[PDB]
This record gives structure tokens, sequence and C-alpha cells, in this order.
């Protein structure tokens, strides 16, 4: 278990390994939203 | 009521009640 | 077996130091374009 | 989305309540979960 | 219902158990005790199952739950000569091995509950493994 | 220079076969592939498998059949270990640890990297795109995968794929208890792509030769119609688009060519390359998908699914291969 | 009055009706659908004893419309038969689903072919597609159909499902020995050659394409008008005639092969499909059951699949016909000593 | 400019392509400094992760973690046998590393969205501009280098390393006396990468470990230097075209067989990845079977050099090919496995007998009983036992899951450098597009027929 201090963020530290696999989801949609221009 | 109104139906009128079944599933206790 | 170790050895050598120099005489002019 | 508001809900939740009320145990015959072991399998033709 | 009731003691008494308590003594076998009790017998040595007929031929008779608490408040023998705590998981040598170092009594009960309230819901697919 | 002209010679367009210098590595490493085979194939003794002095009579000479002729891979005993002709005491305990195979296949992975190479040399060459050799780097990461890679994994050359049919079986059977492939997501996709492949494979060679444009009579081979180094386009692609739009919808049908052989390359070369990663992470004993003892009832009994009757199969296969040599009751990789 | 309908059916629209869309959309959207509803819900313990629904608890992999009762035979099970008395239910027990399924299965399968048939002879192109097709009817009919009319049973044939042919495959091992079988070796040869020609024809293609365009995107060098070859067969007849020592040089010999080599493949493996359902069995090696039963220390690999088919069979069987009551005990059981 | 298709001859699907032009350098960096960012946002979270969810009894590999691993064999959190002494260390870095990508994924969004789009001054590079792109080498290898001294520098002045070799057990300890000598440390590399030999996976102290980051350390120093104050010389000028995307091939290939050498490290090695914190290697949980299934024998009065197996062979105990008394079963080909609970076992001849019987000190049969049921074998949803076994064991090992996802990257990184390679020496040919209708090479060629003439 991480440290009680900083036992507050909960989910937020479950979120934060699979953050780097929606930058590659935000580029297809980033490419969607210019229409693939 | 057209054939469009049909092929589009026959296979979707069934699809969302089996898909509505199978998300109760995944709440049913054994 | 000993002579056959060296044989192997040499072998080898000739076939790589082929290959090698041969990839250093400048082999991307070996095109059709240029 | 106006025709299919409640026609979408009414049809899921209908598949829904088909599992959750019982009535598949009974419409296909499905063992619950605990009719399984009170194994029969059916050893006759004509009369299961 | 009746599988639930095991025997507690070797002076008789068959005490029930809450489904609750059994799935969480089910549990942590599955966490400390699968790493090489995983079906039925022992990785480490194949003769030693956790079944009732071995248990009950245990010396002492270890097929009780009682039994199986002090069983591991003690790691013993098969039939009991040396008290050898650290070749084996055990309740007072937590050095050796941490897996039951948060396990409290309650914890010990529940697992040696669920140990000897199997063998009549399997039979035959806990005691050795169905062949 | 004559060593310009000897450069000159082997990255020649003007000889039969094409040399190069991966070609120049590869013809002598499947000079002796070649020759170790042809040999061990038809006449090598029985070969120590298991390192348990239970020699298996894998040769065509030693009353054994094509189907079942197998250049029997290295003992067990050995391992990892490099083992070739000299460091043998003798050629008669070579022989009998399976030298043969270790050389085989130390000059087959090698030959098939350097033909890789050769198929980017040509076409580099020639003038056109560079990217057959990514086509041809599926097959070839399969067998490595069944040559190298898996027996790194499990540590010894005698768990590599036998050089024969039936040892071939037999690694399939051994994998499929030891790893239950047949559950493993990368061999579901390989066997999707294979067989899509082949469905692929059908359905491009039905439609360009339904579609063919009239140019032969009836009594001679409509392969006539085509000249070699025709500009012309032989088949029809508006027709037999027309007709596989037609089959299953509107926007389904290819009709862009270079797409649809990007397609037909990418669809089987892709599905290769991930079968041969599920053989290479299988190496590592990560297994298939496990179902067993998933579904229970409300007391907690197992109702068996299919899956445990795989498992079951697979038990039957597992309590059965390499029978003498397993001592304790847990075969490790 | 007729040909107003023949009219009809021949319309353009989003998805091609034909005269064969009646014998075609009726079959393949009941056995597709009687598939879901099968995986869905109806259990294979009144036949198998197992579970194979997402109702018991299985998933994608271990759903399956398993094979009938093997009590039931090689009866149709329809509805209003004998066996289900019009009863929906005792119906789904007994393993009806799979009749259903596999019946409207074939249909539906010669419904699609007379649709590929129809539709070539519509648009005016020779029906190679529907010869193509004739290669998985094969295979349908030898696996599903003709094997368990040759068996006890429907029982013995391949469960609609992932699983359910996972076991089919390796009972086919183990009690077929059907990697011996040469059929299906050469079966196993078209199949992965028609991959090989897939991936080998695609690659060459599009690394012998012109500069038909000025864009490193070379995918629109290509429009659907032009008469031209996209890509040179010369450059690429001579690249393979230099890598692999022959190449194609006509190109539609080339898309007749890459037609041929699939389909043959999987007709052979039909054939031997046709072979077991008669338990006609490349099981054996004669010789060598002889020189290694006079001689135990000839040990091939052949032999060692012949003990392992032996262990995959006493060691399923138990479980995987369960109207049989095999009763083996554990100490007839082969082991390989553990 | 050109960020559409049009105008860069690049669909959206090859867009970062885009960026191969040398005007486009501003993106360039900027694409590098955010992906750095998310580099190191994976180093914070996951880390993070694997604390967030760290049950202290069971030890480090049961968890799933493989962060933690790295870490604690840095002698940071952990102290002697590999006990987690404080969960703040491995904190601390995960927030370090959370506040790194934080400055990266700022620095990569300004040369990505606003920063100026073509590079100038001393930071103008162009792909042909081969000075300035081996001077820029140079340095990348001048800073690698004094990453790698620095690192030495630590394992030999501040803190130490987990040493798994160390007496008893395996602290952490400072290495004081690395091995300079030459001939040891660049004799790694003329090892055999065959069974035995094990090319230099069998690194196996932290003196030579130590040594040869020195050594490399210094190595780098000076190659950095050299192409900081040498250009490429007459010689690498044509030996293969001097653009970007060749530059990337070539990093490709380096960084795959990297991969592939990483995986066998972290399958084999058991000193630079030490088991307390990995778990067992496969040779060495084997060969802890073989050793727990000897001890129960012992006591039970069953000698064991007597005994033999269903074939003649020694039941626990036999010989090597090369004659070295070794653990008899399928585990004779794990005979090179070298685990520091069993090397008191080792004697001259391999495991002799005398130290032997009335050797092991207690925990060297408990780490090997722990040893022999943690093996690495497992599935995708993490189960443990063989695989046609029982589910009911929740895990899978981290040898597994490294080796694996590295031999994958291997696999790929090598089929992307084919891809880069051949396309590097294709678009500087002139025919990457296809081929030239006006002009094709093969109909311009003398046929390859012996008849024709
Ligand atoms: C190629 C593409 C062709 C086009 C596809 C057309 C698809 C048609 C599908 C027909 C399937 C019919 C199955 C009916 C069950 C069956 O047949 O049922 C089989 C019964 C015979 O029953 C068996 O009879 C035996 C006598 C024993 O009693 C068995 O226990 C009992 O199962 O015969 C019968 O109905 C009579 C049938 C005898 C002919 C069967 C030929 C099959 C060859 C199998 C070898
Ligand atoms: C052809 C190669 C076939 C054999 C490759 C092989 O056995 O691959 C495995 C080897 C690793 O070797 C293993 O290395 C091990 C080293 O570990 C030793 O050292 C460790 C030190 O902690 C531990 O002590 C461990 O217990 C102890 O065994 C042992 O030597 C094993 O027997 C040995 O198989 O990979 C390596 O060489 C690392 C390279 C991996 C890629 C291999 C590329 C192929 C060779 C390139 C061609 C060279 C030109
Ligand atoms: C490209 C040419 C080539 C290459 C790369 C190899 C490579 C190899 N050969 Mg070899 N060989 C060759 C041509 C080649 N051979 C030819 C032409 C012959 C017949 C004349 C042989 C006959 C031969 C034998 C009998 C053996 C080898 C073996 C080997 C392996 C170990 C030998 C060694 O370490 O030498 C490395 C180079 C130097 C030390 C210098 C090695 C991978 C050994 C083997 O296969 O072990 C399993 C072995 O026993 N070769
Ligand atoms: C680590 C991942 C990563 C990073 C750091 C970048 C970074 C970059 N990309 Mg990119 N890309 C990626 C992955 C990535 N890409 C993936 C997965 C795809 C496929 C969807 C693309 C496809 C792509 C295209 C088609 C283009 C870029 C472009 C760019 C540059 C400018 C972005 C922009 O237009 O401004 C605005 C961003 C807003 C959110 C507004 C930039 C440096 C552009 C470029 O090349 O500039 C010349 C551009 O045309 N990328
Ligand atoms: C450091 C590693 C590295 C770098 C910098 C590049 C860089 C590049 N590659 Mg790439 N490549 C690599 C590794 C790398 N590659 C590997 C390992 C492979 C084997 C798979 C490839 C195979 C490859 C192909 C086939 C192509 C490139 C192309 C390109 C160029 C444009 C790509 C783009 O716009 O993004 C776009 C990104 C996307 C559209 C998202 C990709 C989604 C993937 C397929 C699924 C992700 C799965 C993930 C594992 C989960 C660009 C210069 C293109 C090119 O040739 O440009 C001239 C192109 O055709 N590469
Ligand atoms: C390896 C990584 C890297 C490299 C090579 C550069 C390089 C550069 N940056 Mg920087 N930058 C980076 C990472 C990097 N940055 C990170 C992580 C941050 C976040 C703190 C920044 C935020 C940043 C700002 C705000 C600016 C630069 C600027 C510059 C340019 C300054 C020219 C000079 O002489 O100094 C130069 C090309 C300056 C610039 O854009 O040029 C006009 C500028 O003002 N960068
Ligand atoms: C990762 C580190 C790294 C990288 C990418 C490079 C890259 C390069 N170096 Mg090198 N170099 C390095 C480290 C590195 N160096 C170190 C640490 C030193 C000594 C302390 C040197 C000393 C050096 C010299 C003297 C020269 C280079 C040269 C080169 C250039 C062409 C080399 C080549 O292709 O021949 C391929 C490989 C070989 C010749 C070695 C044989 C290996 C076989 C084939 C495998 C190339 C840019 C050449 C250059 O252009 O000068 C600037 C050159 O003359 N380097
Ligand atoms: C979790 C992952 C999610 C994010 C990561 C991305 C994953 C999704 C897949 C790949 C994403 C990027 C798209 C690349 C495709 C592309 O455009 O190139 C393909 C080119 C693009 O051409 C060009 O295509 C253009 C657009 S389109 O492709 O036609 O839509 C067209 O305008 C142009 O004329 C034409 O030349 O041609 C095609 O469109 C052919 C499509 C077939 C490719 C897929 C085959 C897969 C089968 C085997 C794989 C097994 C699966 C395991
Ligand atoms: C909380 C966890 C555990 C419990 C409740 C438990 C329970 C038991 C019991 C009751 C016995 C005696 C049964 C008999 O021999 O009749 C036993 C024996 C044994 N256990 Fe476990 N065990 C646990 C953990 C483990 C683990 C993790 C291992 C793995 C090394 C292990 C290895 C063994 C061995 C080798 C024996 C036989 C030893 C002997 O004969 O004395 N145990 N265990
Ligand atoms: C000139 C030249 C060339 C060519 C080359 C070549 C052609 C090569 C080769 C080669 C070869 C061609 C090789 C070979 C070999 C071999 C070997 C090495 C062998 C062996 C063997 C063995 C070892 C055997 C064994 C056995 C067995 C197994 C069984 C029975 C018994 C016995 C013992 C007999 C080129 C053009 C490229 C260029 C460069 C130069
Ligand atoms: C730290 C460490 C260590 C050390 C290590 C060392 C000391 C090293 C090194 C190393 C080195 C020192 C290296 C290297 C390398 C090389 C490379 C990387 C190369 C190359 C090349 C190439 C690849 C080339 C190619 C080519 C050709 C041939 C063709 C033409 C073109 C070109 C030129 C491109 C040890 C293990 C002891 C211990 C532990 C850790
Ligand atoms: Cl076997
Ligand atoms: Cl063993």
């Amino acid at each position: 278990e991480l440290p009680e201090a900083y036992r507050a963020f909960g989910p937020l530290i479950d979120v934060l390994p699979i953050l780097p696999i929606f930058f590659l989801l935000l580029a297809f949609v980033w490419q969607a939203s210019v229409g693939f221009r | 009521f057209t054939i469009r109104w049909l092929a589009i139906h026959a296979l979707a009128i069934p699809s969302v009640f089996f898909l509505g079944s199978i998300a109760a599933m995944q709440f049913i206790q054994r | 077996m000993v002579t056959l170790k060296i044989v192997v050895y040499l072998t080898v050598s000739f076939f790589v130091g082929l290959f090698i120099f041969g990839f250093l005489s400048g082999d991307p002019a070996r095109n059709p374009s240029g | 989305w106006i025709i299919h508001s409640i026609t979408i809900p009414a049809l899921f939740i209908a598949g829904w309540l088909f599992v959750s009320t019982g009535l598949a145990y009974d419409a296909f015959g499905t063992p619950r979960p605990n009719e399984y072991y009170p194994l029969p399998i059916v050893d006759d033709r004509y009369n299961p | 219902a009746n599988l639930r009731t095991i025997p507690l003691n070797e002076a008789g008494d068959t005490v029930t158990l809450s489904l609750e308590e059994f799935t969480r003594g089910q549990q942590k076998f599955n966490n400390a005790c699968a790493i090489c009790h995983l079906g039925g017998i022992t990785k480490t040595n194949p003769n030693v199952g956790l079944d009732t007929e071995s248990l009950a031929g245990a010396f002492p008779d270890r097929n009780n739950l009682e039994g199986l608490v002090d069983y591991l408040h003690n790691p013993t023998t098969y039939d009991g000569l040396t008290e050898i705590s650290e070749l084996h998981p055990s309740t007072k040598s937590s050095d050796i091995y941490p897996k039951m170092r948060n396990l409290t009594e309650d914890d010990l009960r529940a697992i040696s509950g669920h140990i000897l309230l199997m063998p009549k819901i399997r039979g035959d697919q806990w005691g050795a493994g169905k062949t | 220079s004559q060593w310009e002209r000897f450069c000159q010679w082997i990255t020649s367009t003007e000889n039969r076969l094409y040399i190069g210098w991966f070609g120049v590595l590869m013809l002598p490493l499947l000079g002796v592939s070649i020759t170790v085979f042809v040999t061990a194939f038809i006449a090598a003794p029985p070969v120590d498998i298991d390192g348990i002095r239970e020699p298996l009579s894998g040769s065509l000479l030693y009353g054994n059949n094509i189907i079942t002729a197998a250049v029997v891979p290295t003992s067990n005993a050995i391992g990892l270990h490099f083992y070739p002709i000299w460091e043998a005491a003798t050629l008669d305990e070579w022989l009998y640890n399976g030298g043969p195979y270790q050389m085989i296949a130390f000059h087959y992975i090698p030959a098939l990297l350097c033909y890789l190479g050769r198929e980017w040399e040509l076409s580099y060459r020639l003038g056109m795109r560079p990217w057959i050799c990514i086509a041809y780097s599926a097959p070839v990461a399969a067998t490595i995968s069944v040559f190298l890679i898996y027996p790194i994994g499990q540590g010894s050359f005698s768990d590599g794929l036998p050089m024969g049919i039936s040892g071939t079986f037999n690694f399939m059977f051994v994998f499929q208890a030891e790893h239950n492939i047949l559950m493993h997501p990368f061999h579901m996709l390989g066997v999707a792509g294979v067989l899509g492949g082949s469905l692929f494979c059908a359905m491009h060679g039905s439609l360009v030769t339904s579609s063919l444009v009239r140019e032969t009579s009836d009594s001679q081979s409509q392969n006539e119609g085509y000249k070699f180094g025709q500009e012309e386009e032989t088949y029809n692609i508006l027709a037999a688009h027309g007709y596989f739009g037609r089959l299953i919808f509107q926007y389904a049908s290819f009709n862009n060519s270079r797409q649809l052989h990007f397609f037909l390359a990418a669809w089987p070369v892709v599905c290769i390359w991930f079968v041969a990663l599920g053989i290479s992470t299988m190496a590592f004993n990560l297994n298939g998908f496990n179902f067993n003892h998933s579904v229970l009832d409300s007391q907690g009994r197992v109702l068996p699914s299919w899956a445990d009757v795989v498992n079951r199969a697979s038990l039957g296969f597992e309590v059965m291969h390499e029978r003498n040599a397993h001592n304790f009751p847990l075969d490790l990789a | 009055w007729i040909k107003q309908l023949d009219d009809w059916l021949k319309r353009d629209r989003f998805v091609f009706i034909g005269w064969s869309g009646l014998l075609l959309f009726p079959c393949s959207f009941l056995a597709i659908g009687a598939w879901f509803t099968g995986t869905t819900f109806v259990t294979s313990w009144y036949t198998h004893g197992l579970v194979s629904s997402y109702l018991e608890g299985c998933n994608f992999l271990t759903v399956a419309v398993s094979t009938p009762a093997e009590s039931m035979g090689h009866s149709l099970l329809l509805l209003w038969g004998p066996e289900a008395s019009g009863d929906f239910v005792r119906w789904c027990q007994i393993g009806g689903l799979w009749t259903f399924t596999a019946l409207h299965g074939v249909f539906g399968l010669i419904g699609f072919m007379l649709r590929q048939i129809e539709i070539a002879r519509l648009v005016g192109i020779r029906p190679y597609n529907a010869i193509a097709f004739s290669a998985p009817i094969a295979v349908y009919c030898a696996t599903f159909l003709i094997y368990p009319l040759g068996q006890s049973s429907w029982f013995f044939g391949p469960g609609f499902g992932v699983s359910a042919i996972f076991r089919f495959l390796l009972f086919f091992q183990g009690f077929h020995n059907y990697t011996l079988n040469p059929f299906h070796m050469m079966g196993v040869t078209g199949v992965l050659g028609g991959a090989l020609l897939c991936a080998i024809h695609g690659a060459t293609v599009q690394n012998t394409l012109f500069r038909d365009n000025q864009s490193k995107n070379t995918f629109k060098g290509f429009s659907t008008d032009q008469g031209e070859e996209t890509y040179s067969m010369v450059t690429a007849n001579r690249f393979w005639s230099q890598i692999f020592g022959i190449a194609f040089s006509n190109k539609r010999w080339l898309h007749f092969f890459m037609l041929f080599v699939p389909v043959t493949g999987l007709w052979m493996s039909a054939i031997g499909m046709a072979g077991l359902a008669f338990n006609l069995r490349a099981y054996d090696f004669v010789s060598q059951e002889i020189r290694a039963a006079e001689d135990p220390e000839f040990e091939t690999f052949y032999t060692k699949n012949i003990l392992l088919n032996e262990g995959l069979r006493a060691w399923l069987s138990e479980m995987d016909q369960p109207a049989k009551k095999f009763v083996f005990p554990d100490e007839v059981l082969p082991r390989g000593f553990s | 400019p050109g960020y559409d298709e049009a105008t860069s001859g690049y669909a959206w699907w090859a867009g970062n392509a885009r960026l191969i032009t040398p005007e486009l350098t501003g993106r360039f960096l900027g694409a590098h400094v955010a992906h750095a960012g998310l580099v190191a946002l994976w180093a914070g979270g996951m880390l993070l992760f694997e604390v967030s969810h760290f049950n202290l009894s069971k030890p480090m590999y049961e968890q799933g973690c493989i962060l933690m691993p790295h870490i604690a064999t840095l002698g940071i959190g952990v102290g002697q046998s590999g006990e987690i002494t404080s969960m703040f260390p491995f904190f601390a870095i995960g927030v370090a590393h959370l506040i790194g990508s934080a400055v990266l994924g700022i620095g990569g969004m300004y040369h990505a969205i606003k920063g100026p789009e073509k590079l100038y001054g001393f930071f103008q590079f162009d792909w042909t501009d081969r000075a300035k792109v081996a001077q820029i080498l140079g340095f990348h290898i001048a800073i690698l280098g004094i990453f790698a001294l620095l690192f030495a520098a630590k394992a030999m002045y501040w803190g130490g390393l987990y040493d798994p070799w160390a007496p008893g057990g395996g602290d952490v300890r400072l290495v004081t006396n690395p091995t300079l000598d030459p001939r040891i440390i660049f004799g790694y590399l003329i090892k055999r990468p065959t069974g035995g030999e094990g090319w230099i996976v069998s690194v196996n102290n932290l003196e030579d470990i130590i040594g040869g980051h020195i050594w490399i350390g210094c190595i780098l120093i000076a190659g950095g230097i050299w192409h900081i104050l040498v250009p490429p010389l007459r010689w690498t000028y044509n030996l293969f075209p001097w653009t970007g995307e060749t530059y990337l091939s070539q990093s490709l290939g380096n960084v795959a067989g990297q991969a592939f050498i990483a995986a066998a490290f972290i399958w084999f090695n058991n000193t630079a990845y030490p088991s307390v914190f990995y778990g067992p290697t496969v040779p060495e949980s084997s060969q802890a079977q073989s050793f727990v299934f000897l001890m129960r024998d012992q006591g039970m009065g069953a000698d064991v050099a007597s005994a033999q197996g269903p074939t003649g062979l020694g039941k626990y105990l036999q010989r090597s090919p090369t004659g070295e008394i070794i653990f008899g079963g399928e585990t004779m080909r794990f005979w090179d496995a070298r685990a520091p609970w069993l090397e008191p076992l080792r004697g001259k001849n391999g495991l002799d007998l005398d130290k032997l019987q009335h050797d092991v000190q207690p925990w060297q049969l408990r780490r090997a009983a722990e040893y022999m049921t943690h093996s690495p074998i497992g599935s995708l949803n993490s189960v443990a036992g063989l695989a046609t076994e029982s589910n009911a064991f929740n895990y899978v090992s981290p040898r597994t899951w490294l080796a694996s996802a590295h031999f994958i990257f291997g696999f790929f990184f090598l089929v992307g450098h084919l891809w880069h390679a051949g396309r590097a020496r294709a678009a500087a040919a002139g025919f990457e597009t296809g081929l030239d209708r006006e002009d094709e090479p093969v109909l311009s060629m003398a046929p390859i027929d012996p008849s024709l003439r």
C-alpha cells in the first residue's frame, strides 16, 4: 500500500498507468477531428 | 415496413434483446 | 579433430569476410538508378 | 431519437428482465445454479 | 447444509460453518497455501495430502478443525516426532514464512474449516485430483 | 581490379540465380544444411533424445519411414550447449547425442536470415520496392520460434521441432499438453490467418479468374489470353468488383487494387507474426487461456465446460510424453 | 404476373435478393440465429454433462451448440418430431438446436452457392467463385454431416462452438490419428500454400508497383477506370526467377493457381474426413507396430505418437461420452510414470 | 505548410513521416520530448500502481511487480535478504518520475504546438549534414557515458547494489573493488552464446558488472568526444545513405538486438536480476525441485548416490556429459544454473556428497523450498501449476512477462529495422514510390537464361 499521508488519490493511481494508452487513442481522435486531412 | 426496415431489424430487434440479456448475465450470482 | 576445427574457423572467416568487405565495396552505388 | 427514444430501452430492458426474472431458465429448460446436482444424460430417444 | 457441519475436535462435536465464513477461508486458502497445496496434495511431498482419509490417519488425528489450527500453531511430522516449524509455514514462525503474519485466529479457523467442508462436496475431485 | 570484378560478379543481376553478399553467406550455409540433412535423414544412427540412454531411431535406413523419419533433436543431456563435430570425442557419440540436428539447425537459421537479406538485395538491384523480405519474415519468425526460441526458453535443444513429419506431429501434441496452444489467442490469430489467407487466396484467384477478358477460343487455355509483359490489364476489376459487391454489400468490395494486394499481404503475414510470437511467449511458459474449474454451481461443484474436456484430453497427452524421463511430478520447462 | 416477381428480385438494392435468396436468407438467418440462441441460453447438461451457454457461466471460447444426446442416434430431431412432441424445452435439452443449426446451415450454404451462381449469371462473369466455394461445402458436409452419419450418432459430430471444435481436434488425433492421414496432410499443404500464395502475391504486387503518382502514399496510384497493369509483371518475374529459381510469367495462370491450391487442399481434407466416417483410418504403419513389438528398443516419433494417442483416448473418453459410462480405474489409465 | 498529405506526400497513417523533412525540426524535437515525457509518465505511474497494491506478506515477485525489482536491485528500499525496509523510496522515485514527465511533457507540447517550427543557431541539423548529425550522436554518447560512470560510482560509493551472492542470503553492499581487467571484462564478449557459457548473460558478480560499466562509461566518453571533434571520415561516405530514415533503421536494428539480449538477461541471469525480487529462473527453480526432493530423502534413509532412475541413470544425482556431479532427472539440462543458495553445495566436481549430506545450512532448504513452487509457468489470465492443471493459483512470474514482452519488442523492432533499411535505401536510390514506367530496370537488363544470347 502507498503511504497513508498520500492515500487520498485511490483510483487516480489506478488511472495513471493506462494514461499513456489513451494518448495513442487521442491521436486517432484528433485525426478524425481534422478528418484525416 | 419496407425491405430496408426488415433487413436491419430482424438482425437487430433480437440483437439488442440478446445484449440486454447478456448484460444481465454479468450480474447473476451462481 | 583440431585440424577440422581450424578448417571450420577459416571457412567461416573467409565467407564472413567476403560478406563484410563486400558490403564495404560501395554497395549503395550498385542500384539501377545511379 | 424520437420514435426510438423508448423503443431501444423497452427492448433492451425486455431482454434484461427475461434473464433477471428467471424466465430464461424456464424458457430453455436451463438448469438453475442449484439444479445441477440435487448427472442426467438422457439415455432414450422417444421419451427424454 | 450438512456440508457446513465438520468435525471440530477429537472429542466429537460437529460444528457448523457460515457460508460467508467458509468462502472467506476458501479465499485465504488460495493466497498463502495454494503455492503448493493447490488441488488436495502437497507439492513438496506428494504423499501428505489434505484429504479426509489422510488427515484422519494422521498422528495425532488432524481431521479436526481444532486439530488443523493446532497444526498451524506447530508444524510436526505425520507421527509428530520433531516439531519442524522451519520446513513449513507456521503461525508462531512468521520470520521464515511471512504469509500468516496478518492472519488472526478467525483466519486460521476459517482456512482450517474450509479444508474439511469440501470432501463431501467433491469426493474424488479433491483427495488426489481426478486422476 | 580483380576484387572489383568479384564484387561485380557477386552483385550481378546477370546470374541465373542472384548471389549478392547475403547469398555468399547463404550458399555455404545451405550447402552444410542440405548435406547434413540429406545425410542424417537417411543414415543417422538412433539419437539419445532425452538423455536417458533410450536411442530414438529417426533415419530412413534404420527401419523407418518417410512420414516417420526425422533428424532427431539434440540430446537433453546436452541442453543448449554448443556441441559441434570437434568438441565430441568421436564421430559416433556425436551421432549418438544428436549433433547432426544442431549442425543442420545452426546452419539453417542463418541461411534463412541470409535468404531474407538476399530478397532485399535483389529488390534493391532491380529497383523495386523493398518489402517482400517483410512478408518473408513471417515464416522465418515461425521457424525460428520452433527451432531456436522454444529450445532456449525451455532449456534444451531436445524441445526443438524434430526434422520430420511425425516428429512435428509429436511436437504439436506435446506442446498442446504442456502449454494449451489451442486456447492461446495468438494461435487463434494464426489459425484465422492461415485459414483466411486460404480463403482470400481462393477468393482473389476466383475473382480475377472469373472476370477475365475474352481473348481466346474455347478449345484453348484462358492463360493464352495473357502475354508476358503486356501492358493492358488482363481482367476486369469493374466486373469482379460489381459481382463481389452484389454478393455481400456496396461498401465491402475493394475498388482499389493496390490496397487489395496490401491486404492480401498483410492478413496472413501479420497473423503468422502473431503466432510465431505466441510460440515464443510460450517458450517462456506464458501459456494460453485457462478456464478449468471456472463455472461453479451453488454449492461449489465444478460444472464441466468444453475447456474442461479439452484439458482432459491435454492431460491425456500430458502424462504420456517422455515417460521414462520425469523423476519428479512437476515437469517444468 | 410471374415475370414481375422475377424483375423484383433482380433489382439493385443495398442487399441483392435474387431467387436464391429464398433458400438462403430464411435458412442462414435461422442457423446463425439458432447459434446465438444456443450459445446464450441452452445447456448441454442433458446431452453432454457440461455447460455451454453464457447463462451457464461460459464465455465466447467455451460456449457451444453442442451435438445431440448420444441416445438420439441419427434422428433429425424435428420440433414436432417424436423426441420433442412439440415441446420446445425438451427439444432444446436433447440437442435439437444442433440439428436445426446444421440443417439450416447446409441449406444456407447451398443458398449461398446458388447466390454466387446467380450473381455471376446476372453480371455476366464466369462462376469461379461458386467453384471455389464448393470446397467449404465439401468440408462442411464431410465434417458435420458425413462423419456423424458414419459414426454412432450426431453426438460425435463437431459442436458449434470454439472449445467444442478444440475437443473435436484432439479427439480426432487421439482416436483417429488424423495428422497421420495423408489426405489431411494434403489439406494442410493446400491451406498453408494458400496462405503462402496470398502473402507472397500481395507483397510482390505491392513491391513491383509502377510510379503512377507523385506522393509517397502509393495507394493513390491506382484508378478503377484505368486499363493498365499497376504492377510490373516483368520485374516480379525477374525477381522471383533470380530468388526462387522460378517465377510466374502468366498472370492468369497465377490467379488460377491461387484458386486451385487452397480449394484442392480443402477438398483433399474432405476426402480424409469421408474416410474417417467409416473409421477407415491411417492410424498406424503395420511394419512399425510390428517391429516396435518384436523389438523393445525400436523407438521412432511415430511410436511416441501412438502412445500419446492411447493416453488421450483413455484419459478423455470417460467424460467425453457419458452415455457410455466408461469406468476406467486409476491404475489402468496409461500414465507415463509421473 | 507540410501538415497534410498533399503538401507532404504522407498519409494520415504515416504522418510522423511528415517530421522527416529537415525544415520541420522543431516538431521533430517536440515529438521526442513529449514521447520521453510519456515514458517518464509510465515510469512514475506504473511504479506508484505497484506500490499502491503492494502486500508486504508476499515477497515481491508474487505481486506481479516489474519496477519494484529494478529499484530494489539498486539497493534502494531493501536490505538484508531483500526485505522491504520502507515503501517510501519507491514512492519517491514514482513521484520524481511524474515530475519529470510533467516537465518533459511541457517541452514536448512547446516544440509541437507553439515553439519554432524550424530550428536554428547551433540546433539546426539536416540529415545530410553529417558532421552535425555525428556531433549530436557524440553528445548523446558522451551523456550516456556519464550516466554509465555515474551508475558505477553510485554502485561503488553511495549506498550500493543488491548482491545476491553476498555471504548468506545476500545483502546490499557497495562494490569497493570492481574488475578492471581488460582480459576479464572483454573476455565476456568472446564467450560463446551457447549453453554453459551464456555469452554476457553469465556475468555473475557485481565487481564484473561494475568494472564493465566503468569501462563502457570511459569508452562512451571517448567515443562521444571523438564524434564531437572528428566528422565522418571519407571511408564512411558511400557505405549507406546519410538520410534520417537510415539513422532510424540502424537504431532500430541495434535496439532490436538489445531487446533480445535483455530478454536473455531477465530469463537466465540471477545476479543483475536477483531472484529475491524477480523470482527464480526456470533453471534455478528446476534445480530447487531436485534439491528439495533430495532433502526429503535424507532423514528417511534413502542413500541418494546409489539410487537409479527408470533408465539406470541417477535418480537424484548423476554425472554430466562433462562428468560433473549434477542433479538427475530432466533437470540435467539445467546443470549450468548457479544459484547462490546452492553454491555452498558446490565443491570441485560439482555437487560433492560431503557438503551435501551434512550441509544444507537451514535457509538454503527454505529458499529452495520457495523457488520449487514458484516457477515461471503460467497463462494470460494469470494462473500457475503447469497448464493442464486445475485453476486455483492466480500467478505468472515477472521473468516470464519481461522475457515474453521483450522478445515481442525485439521481433517487431527487427521487422521495423528491416522496413526502414529497405525504405531508406530505396528512397535515397529514387525508386521507393514504384517502378518508373518510362524506364524499368529489368527492361534494360540482359536475360538470365543461358540459351538466350
Ligand atoms: C496457510 C497455508 C498452509 C496450510 C493451512 C497448510 C496445511 C498443511 C497441513 C494441515 C499439512 C499436514 C497434512 C498431512 O500431512 O496430513 C501440511 C503439510 C505439508 N505442507 Fe502445507 N500448508 C500451508 C502452506 C504450505 C505451503 C505454502 C507449502 C509450500 C512449500 C506447504 C508444503 C507442505 C508440505 C511439503 C507438507 C508435507 C510435510 C510433512 O509431511 O510434514 N504448505 N500442510
Ligand atoms: C565458391 C564460393 C561460393 C560458393 C560456396 C559454396 C557453394 C559453398 C558451399 C558449400 C558446401 C556444399 C558445403 C558443404 C558441407 C558439408 C558438410 C560439412 C557435411 C557433413 C556431414 C556429416 C557430418 C555427416 C554425418 C553423418 C550423418 C549425419 C549420418 C551418417 C553418418 C555420418 C557420420 C556420415 C560463392 C559463390 C557463394 C562465393 C564465395 C566463394
Ligand atoms: C557493462 C557490462 C559489461 C561490459 C560490456 C562491454 C565491455 C561491452 C562492449 C561492447 C562493444 C565494444 C561493442 C560493440 C558493437 C559493434 C556494433 C554495434 C557494430 C557494428 C556494425 C555494423 C552493424 C555495421 C554494419 C555495416 C556493414 C557491415 C555493412 C556496411 C554498412 C555498415 C557499416 C553499416 C560486461 C558484460 C562485461 C559485464 C556486465 C555489464
Ligand atoms: Cl512424447
Ligand atoms: Cl526431473
